[PDB]
């Protein structure tokens, strides 16, 4: 199943070291957040949800 | 009395009073011709 949990199941071979977004704001990056992957542009915002 | 149809007499205005009243009752999105790309970059 895809996208039904806030955490994921991952094969060990797919794991990578964490990186920060602080020096990569407002530019297109590839992301992998707790198993959810994609491309996008990130900006600091007031918290909602 | 033709006041409502005339442009009032800083930078000069470009709308009469009645034109102002009409435009204020219509909701139109701003396309941002000058710098809309950066404004959208300021996401919210
Ligand atoms: C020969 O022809 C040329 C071409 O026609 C003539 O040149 C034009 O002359 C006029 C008059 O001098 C110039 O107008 C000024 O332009 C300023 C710059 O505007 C740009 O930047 C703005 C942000 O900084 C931006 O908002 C603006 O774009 C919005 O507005 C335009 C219309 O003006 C729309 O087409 C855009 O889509 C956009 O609209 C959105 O925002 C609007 C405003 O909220 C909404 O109404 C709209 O629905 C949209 O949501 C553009 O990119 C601009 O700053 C100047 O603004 C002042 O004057 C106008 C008109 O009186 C007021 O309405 C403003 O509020 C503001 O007022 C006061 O001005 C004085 C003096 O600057 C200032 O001291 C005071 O503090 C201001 N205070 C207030 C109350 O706000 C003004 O619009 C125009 O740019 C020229 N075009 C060029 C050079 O290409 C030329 O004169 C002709 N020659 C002869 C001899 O006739
Ligand atoms: C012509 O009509 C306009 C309205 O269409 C009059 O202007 C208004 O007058 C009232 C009362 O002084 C003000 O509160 C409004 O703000 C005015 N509206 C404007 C200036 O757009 C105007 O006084 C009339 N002229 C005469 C001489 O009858
Ligand atoms: C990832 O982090 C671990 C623990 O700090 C470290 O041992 C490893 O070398 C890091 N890998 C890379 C490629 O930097
Ligand atoms: C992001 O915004 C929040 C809330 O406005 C602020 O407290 C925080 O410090 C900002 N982050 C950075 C890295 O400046």
């Amino acid at each position: 199943q895809y996208g039904t949990d806030t955490n994921s199941v991952c094969p060990m071979q797919a794991l990578r070291n964490d990186t920060s977004i602080e020096d990569k704001l407002d530019v297109c990056v590839e992301y992998s957040l707790h198993g959810i992957t994609g491309r996008g542009v990130f900006h600091n915002c007031t918290s909602v949800g | 009395n033709l006041t409502m149809l005339q442009i009032p007499q800083g930078e000069r205005k470009y709308r009469s009073a009645i034109e102002d009243l009409l435009f204020n009752k219509v909701t139109i999105a701003d396309p941002g011709y000058m710098q809309g790309y950066d404004e959208c970059m300021q996401q919210g």
